[PDB]
C-alpha cells in the first residue's frame, strides 16, 4: 500500500539521535526417518513337488 | 522286490501302463472279425478258454 509504505518510511532529521533501529531473526527446518521391510515364508514340499 | 527311485518336479504319485497280451480274457474290445467276416464282439482268439 502506498499510504502505509510513505507513513512508514525511515526518514532522518538535522539532530539525528536514536531514531531508526531494525533487527533480524531465523528459523528453524526439520526432517526424518523411517523404516520399512516386509517377508514371506514358504516349505520345502511346496519347492520340491512343484 | 528292487526300490525305484522317483524325480523331484513331478508330484507325490506315479503311473505305470500294462499291455494285457492277445489271447487274454481281459482283451476286450470291438475289432472281431470272424472267418466269413461277419462283424462279431470278442476281439481275441477263442479268449482264453481250453
Amino acid at each position: 500500500d502506498v499510504g502505509n509504505i510513505t507513513a512508514k518510511m525511515p526518514t532522518l532529521t538535522e539532530i539525528g539521535g536514536r531514531v531508526n533501529r531494525v533487527g533480524f531473526k531465523r528459523v528453524e527446518i526439520k526432517g526424518k526417518l523411517e523404516k520399512y521391510g516386509f517377508f514371506r515364508e514358504y516349505t520345502q514340499e511346496q519347492l520340491d513337488f512343484d | 522286490a528292487d526300490t525305484f527311485s522317483m524325480p523331484k518336479h513331478y508330484g507325490k504319485e506315479i503311473v505305470r501302463l500294462h499291455y494285457i497280451p492277445l489271447l487274454d480274457d481281459r482283451n476286450v474290445n470291438d475289432q472281431g472279425i470272424d472267418a466269413s467276416g461277419a462283424t462279431i464282439a470278442n476281439g481275441n482268439l477263442y479268449g482264453s478258454s481250453r
